[PDB]
């Protein structure tokens, strides 16, 4: 009965996503409540299951995602106050006014107001304001909202028979049932202490590149010692360095490989991107194209009388139903995530005969970093001369493969110590182990420490600096960024050692060979039903989370690091301050 | 061609007995999405006849479309039907995307996925009984532990192929030990007159020349004898003429 009461609320989220009116608004609510009725009248009567009796393993993981309670737990008052402060902090993260306080006349907003500025602003001071203010104003009333909060979730954990709600992220990891295979819940914090070891010396020496190109910009405001100020990282935070890559250009009078300029003089359409890209999917050894997702879905902006939002996401409906949805454009990187989000449509197109308890990703990051190995395949030289888009003889020297190799280490490399600095901050901020008046000065001091990167401004505790991002924001889980890059380079390194190309890996192409298809369809096919521990040991091999292609991968990127930096300093200290004059 | 189907658990049952099928406006026109089944061929179906044909009309998921196969196990293959290993006929599928279905989700019809017991090959099974894999009773309801596999359909002629309503003719054949009744089409040549040529005529076959008779015949009558015992007139199978 989950097949129909949950797919009548998800396509209206689909119908809100295409057609925004404002009788639309009110059409996921009253289909949605019903899911969240069923949601509760399930759970109440999935309390009392004997665990003790049931030797089925395909019952008991059914079993597990059922015996959940969920936030009703509490009293009356309480599950209306978490109903309450959800929607007030998404709410000022969207509709959020930022602007200069010297001239406070003008103020725009959120989405083409504070992207421009970290693309291409030079200035030292203008640039200041856009990353201060911005903490400054919607982060000032957050403080009272996660000190409630964060007594909230507490409470949550504890009858459903955790420790504390930084267990609550890692109980989608948990695999128990199965003898040689187990997995605990602590499991994943020593795993990630092990994995954030071998990519330690990978980015201390990515520190000391950028900081290197970016002593022609600033002359007297970066140091050749100390940290990076905040504020020019090229993002808000510094999820992704993509936009630091023409302040840290290796040759620029070397080409970029990209076909902007050769998909206009051939009259291409957004028909014709998913089109090519299907055949990717066909030749590896996977199913073909469904019709509901050509003639249904959305791929161009339908005229400037009705806004829809297009942000890139697979809409798993239900039932074998298979839907995306993005304004398609004409340029490298949409056609980069054209090849990701189908990754993941793909994904649930396999298990397809399994139940709705079984029909998602191993874990919370499963569904996103098996989106990503077609994604890394599609830019490969190896399989843009297939196609005819690039030249049919074009250079490739050793010189010309650095510049591939950054276009790959500053948005995937990049985010994984800020992936580790955030999620060791949520997971101790629910287990109490920091009071009130250290709980903002823990979080930039473990920040100068692991990322290299200093506040140019003192916070104090009135604000709160990491609930500016869109998924802290939405209570949503953080780890599933730290295995997402460890996963889709276990399986891009296992899926071309059956295609038997002898190279390097960022040269390599799972394309015009099937012996990676059949290897890879028994794993997708599994879902829920086989944990991601004996999944991963009939694709890499190997049941432990390691860090072997990832080093494999910059082999050639560490050799040069290596070299240009013998005069660099490497590493950083807790000395260096902007402030400290 | 039914406007109105029946349900995959509540499968009609139409007769296809004593009569002639055409299947040369059916199957070789084929107006139909796919045409593929095993056992026989559809161009064996012409010159080959069996005493029982049986046939209904139902729409399945468009995943549910592999589960149909002899000797196949699975979610609709082991609870709502059975095909079995001696499967003689075909089954022949079709997209219905707009006429079979409704707005949200064709909620008219429904189909079961859980029974309580392996099902055999025909079963009109319309129970509303409880699979029950624990310890202890629900006293019949939809409660602990006690599952309720009737749920309906969600056909929309926007969706994927995964769930598109696809209107499925299993046309099961069977041979007994009665003589055929339902026989194929078959093709048939001109006729020639004054020549010595050979005859391939429904019930009379040999050699001879076919000349004008002036003779009196009857409606049933195949073919006609002389006094010595040989074969002097035919009627047309197709029309009349001796």
């Amino acid at each position: 009965e989950a097949e129909d009461l949950f797919y009548q609320s998800s396509l209206a989220s689909w119908n809100y996503n295409t057609n925004i009116t404002e009788e639309n608004v009110q059409n996921m609510n009253n289909a949605g409540d019903k899911w969240s009725a069923f949601l509760k009248e399930q759970s109440t009567l999935a309390q009392m299951y004997p665990l003790q009796e049931i030797q089925n393993l395909t019952v008991k993981l059914q079993l597990q995602a059922l015996q959940q309670n969920g936030s009703s737990v509490l009293s009356e008052d309480k599950s209306k106050r978490l109903n309450t402060i959800l929607n007030t902090m998404s709410t000022i993260y969207s509709t959020g006014k930022v602007c200069n306080p010297d001239n406070p006349q003008e103020c725009l907003l959120l989405e083409p107001g504070l992207n421009e500025i970290m693309a291409n602003s030079l200035d030292y001071n203008e640039r200041l304001w856009a990353w201060e203010s911005w903490r400054s104003e919607v982060g000032k009333q957050l403080r009272p909202l996660y000190e409630e909060y964060v007594v909230l979730k507490n409470e949550m954990a504890r009858a459903n028979h955790y420790e504390d709600y930084g267990d609550y992220w890692r109980g989608d990891y948990e695999v128990n049932g199965v003898d040689g295979y187990d997995y605990s819940r602590g499991q994943l914090i020593e795993d990630v202490e092990h994995t954030f070891e071998e990519i330690k010396p990978l980015y201390e020496h990515l520190h000391a590149y950028v900081r290197a190109k970016l002593m022609n910009a600033y002359p007297s405001y970066i140091s050749p010692i100390g940290c990076l100020p905040a504020h020019l990282l090229g993002d808000m935070w510094g999820r992704f360095w993509t936009n630091l890559y023409s302040l840290t250009v290796p040759f620029g009078q070397k080409p970029n490989i990209d076909v902007t300029d050769a998909m206009v003089d051939q009259a291409w359409d957004a028909q014709r991107i998913f089109k090519e890209a299907e055949k990717f999917f066909v030749s590896v050894g996977l199913p073909n194209m469904t019709q509901g997702f050509w003639e249904n879905s959305m791929l161009t902006d339908p005229g400037n009388v009705q806004k829809a939002v297009c942000h890139p996401t697979a809409w798993d409906l239900g039932k074998g139903d298979f839907r995306i949805l993005m304004c398609t454009k004409v340029t490298m990187d949409d056609f980069l995530t054209a090849h990701h989000e189908m990754g993941h449509i793909q994904y649930d197109m396999a298990y397809a005969a399994q139940p709705f308890l079984l029909r998602n990703g191993a874990n919370e990051g499963f569904h996103e970093a098996v989106g990503e190995i077609m994604s890394l395949s599609a830019a490969t030289p190896k399989h843009l001369k297939s196609i005819g888009l690039l030249s049919p003889d074009f250079q490739e020297d050793n010189e010309t493969e650095i510049n591939f190799l950054l276009k790959q280490a500053l948005t995937i490399v990049g985010t994984l110590p800020f992936t580790y600095m955030l999620e060791k901050w949520r997971w101790m901020v629910f287990k109490g182990e920091i009071p009130k008046d250290q709980w903002m000065k823990k979080w930039w001091e473990m920040k100068r420490e692991i990322v290299g990167v200093v506040e140019p401004v003192p916070h104090d505790e009135t604000y709160c600096d990491p609930a500016s991002l869109f998924h802290v924001s939405n209570d949503y889980s953080f780890i599933r960024y730290y295995t997402r890059t460890l996963y889709q380079f276990q399986f891009q390194e296992a899926l071309c050692q059956a295609a038997k190309h002898e190279g390097p890996l960022h040269k390599c192409d799972i394309s015009n060979s099937t012996e990676a298809g059949q290897k890879l369809f028994n794993m997708l096919r599994l879902g829920k039903s086989e944990p991601w521990t004996l999944a991963l040991e009939n694709v890499v091999g190997a049941k432990n989370m390691n860090v072997r292609p990832l080093l494999n991968y910059f082999e050639p990127l560490f050799t040069w690091l290596k070299d240009q930096n013998k005069n660099s300093f490497v590493g950083w200290s807790t000395d260096w301050s902007p402030y400290a004059d | 061609n039914a406007t109105r189907f029946a349900s995959v658990y509540a499968w009609n049952r139409k007769r296809i007995s004593n009569c002639v099928a055409d299947y040369s406006v059916l199957y070789n026109l084929a107006p139909f999405f796919t045409f593929k089944c095993y056992g026989v061929s559809p161009t064996k179906l012409n010159d080959l006849c069996f005493t029982n044909v049986y046939a209904d009309s139902f729409v399945i998921r468009g995943d549910e479309v592999r589960q149909i196969a002899p000797g196949q196990t699975g979610n609709i293959a082991d609870y709502n039907y059975k095909l079995p290993d001696d499967f003689t006929g075909c089954v022949i599928a079709w997209n219905s995307n707009k006429l079979d279905s409704k707005v949200s989700g064709n909620y008219n019809y429904l189909y079961r996925l859980f029974r309580k017991s392996n099902l055999k090959p025909f079963e009109r099974d319309i129970s509303t009984e409880i699979y029950q894999a624990g310890n202890k009773p629900c006293n019949g309801v939809a409660g602990f532990n006690c599952y309720f596999p009737l749920r309906s359909y969600s056909f929309r002629p926007t969706y994927g192929v995964g769930h598109q309503p696809y209107r499925v003719v299993v046309l099961s054949f069977e041979l007994l030990h009665a003589p055929a009744t339902v026989c194929g089409p078959k093709k048939s040549t001109n006729l020639v007159k004054n020549k010595c040529v050979n005859f391939n005529f429904n019930g009379l076959k040999g050699t001879g020349v076919l000349t004008e008779s002036n003779k009196k015949f009857l409606p049933f009558q195949q073919f006609g004898r002389d006094i010595a015992d040989t074969t002097d007139a035919v009627r047309d199978p197709q029309t009349l003429e001796i």
